């Protein structure tokens, strides 16, 4: 005889599969790396309260690989592992809501992550993988651990690495529906139609004959720049040089608010190392 | 929804891969590569004598469980000289192979202009090119154009 317990395993937390544990923490034999509610428990003996509980495993099956493709829209077997490795840290992060927007108290170099999160909360964008959509909803609700871990997983980055906001947005825009966007007499459409590594000012298009997007972004290397209230949606500031520094977020909602981790700065005008500026676009 | 799709390569092999209705042909090729060993860009699939576009969905093609696809993997061997652009406008030429990883191309452009491997990224046709993936997975044509961006390392 053996005192066992039945649990559930899943890869998307939608399709659950019943499995058996025999009060052994050696998940590496048959079970594999497991994460209870986001926190790795691959070397934790099954508790008495581990009844009818849901566990996260990596796709060892074709059924699980199919479910992972259906929920994450990915073809990488290590994607879930990367996502769960990021989640084991982002679960302990704090996500303060600042006047309706959700940021991150800085920890493990989440500066660019917090800036991208604050940006995505202020631009109209619909994601294609259901994982990103549900994580974004939960983030706009105040819990953003899953969204930030997903962002890390989709960018092949790890908790602690440095990061550039523009490349993160470029990775995210591949999983977004941007085929409707158009820009020119060189014809452009898609992700290339909403970005510009160059003039920060939208109004500076004197060096763009039409735009057909729900939002646009411009980007330059960190330049001392004055942001006029009411001219833009949001922007990002990079204090430091190229090799090392830190990102802050600036929004123009009523006044020039500035989010730095969990800190808020109010200002009528602003002048600082701006690098990205986002703008509303009806058509 | 989700079902098994049979793939045959002009012989006694008829192996099934578990695919979905909301899956494109490129993801199908990647799933085939995950168990056959040949990179996805070398593969070419055909259903009912019709080449499948890598961007189209299996639902748009009328594929189902009562169907079979024929695979022929292409025999790419030649290299190609491609144009890499700089964020300031500079252009350089690099002779690469579709089987070389993107990491080797970053090393090449680094040694060309002495930039740190972790100090920049690159992108073809608007898609950011992942590091550990092959170049042919992005459809690098001969004499094409690849963009290079200097990532602002910050955190």
């Amino acid at each position: 005889e053996v005192r066992t317990i039945k649990v559930f395993t899943t890869v998307d937390n939608i399709n659950l599969h019943t499995q058996v544990v025999d009060m052994s923490m050696t998940y590496g034999q048959q079970f594999g790396p497991t994460y209870l509610d986001g926190a790795d428990v691959t070397k934790i003996k099954p508790h008495n309260s581990h009844e009818g509980k849901t566990f996260y495993v990596l796709p060892n099956d074709d059924t699980l690989r199919v479910e992972a493709f259906e929920y994450y829209h990915t073809t990488d077997p290590s994607f879930l592992g990367r996502y769960m490795s990021a989640l084991n840290h982002t679960k302990k992060w704090k996500y303060p809501q600042v006047n309706g927007l959700t940021s991150i108290k800085w920890a493990d170099n989440n500066s660019y992550l917090a800036t991208a999160l604050l940006t995505l909360q202020q631009i109209e964008l619909k994601f294609n993988p259901p994982a990103l959509q549900d994580a974004y909803y939960r983030a706009r609700a105040g819990e953003a651990a899953n969204f930030c871990a997903l962002i890390l997983a989709y960018c092949n980055k790890t908790v602690g690495e440095l990061g550039d906001v523009r490349e993160t947005m470029s990775y995210l825009f591949q999983h977004a529906n941007l085929d409707s966007c158009k820009r020119v007499q060189t014809t452009l459409k898609g992700v290339e139609a909403v970005m510009y590594m160059g003039t920060l000012s939208y109004e500076q298009f004197k060096k763009l004959v039409q735009q057909e997007s729900p939002f646009v972004m411009m980007s330059a290397p960190p330049a001392q720049y004055e942001l006029k209230h009411g001219t833009f949606t949001c922007a990002s500031e990079y204090t430091g040089n190229y090799q090392c520094g830190h990102y802050k977020h600036i929004t123009s909602k009523e006044t020039l608010y500035c989010i730095d981790g969990a800190l808020l700065t109010k200002s009528s005008e602003y002048k600082g190392p701006i690098t990205d500026v986002f703008y509303k676009e009806n058509s | 929804m989700a079902w098994d799709l049979k793939v045959k390569m002009l012989g006694g092999n008829d192996f099934l891969v578990s695919v979905t209705n909301s899956m494109t042909v490129s993801e199908l090729k990647k799933q085939i590569a995950q168990k056959i060993g040949v990179p996805a860009f070398q593969q070419r699939l055909a259903h009912q004598t019709a080449v499948l576009q890598d961007g189209l969905t299996l639902s748009s093609l009328g594929l189902g469980p009562s169907s079979t696809v024929m695979l022929v993997v292409q025999n790419c061997s030649e290299p190609l000289s491609i144009l890499v652009r700089n964020e300031r406008g500079h252009s350089n030429i690099y002779e690469v192979f579709l089987t070389q990883t993107v990491d080797t191309l970053k090393k090449k452009v680094s040694q060309r202009e002495q930039v740190h491997e972790d100090q920049f990224w690159l992108s073809f046709e608007g898609r950011p090119m992942e590091d550990k993936e092959l170049l042919g997975e992005y459809g690098l044509k001969p004499q094409c154009t690849v963009i290079k961006h200097l990532r602002l390392r910050g955190g």
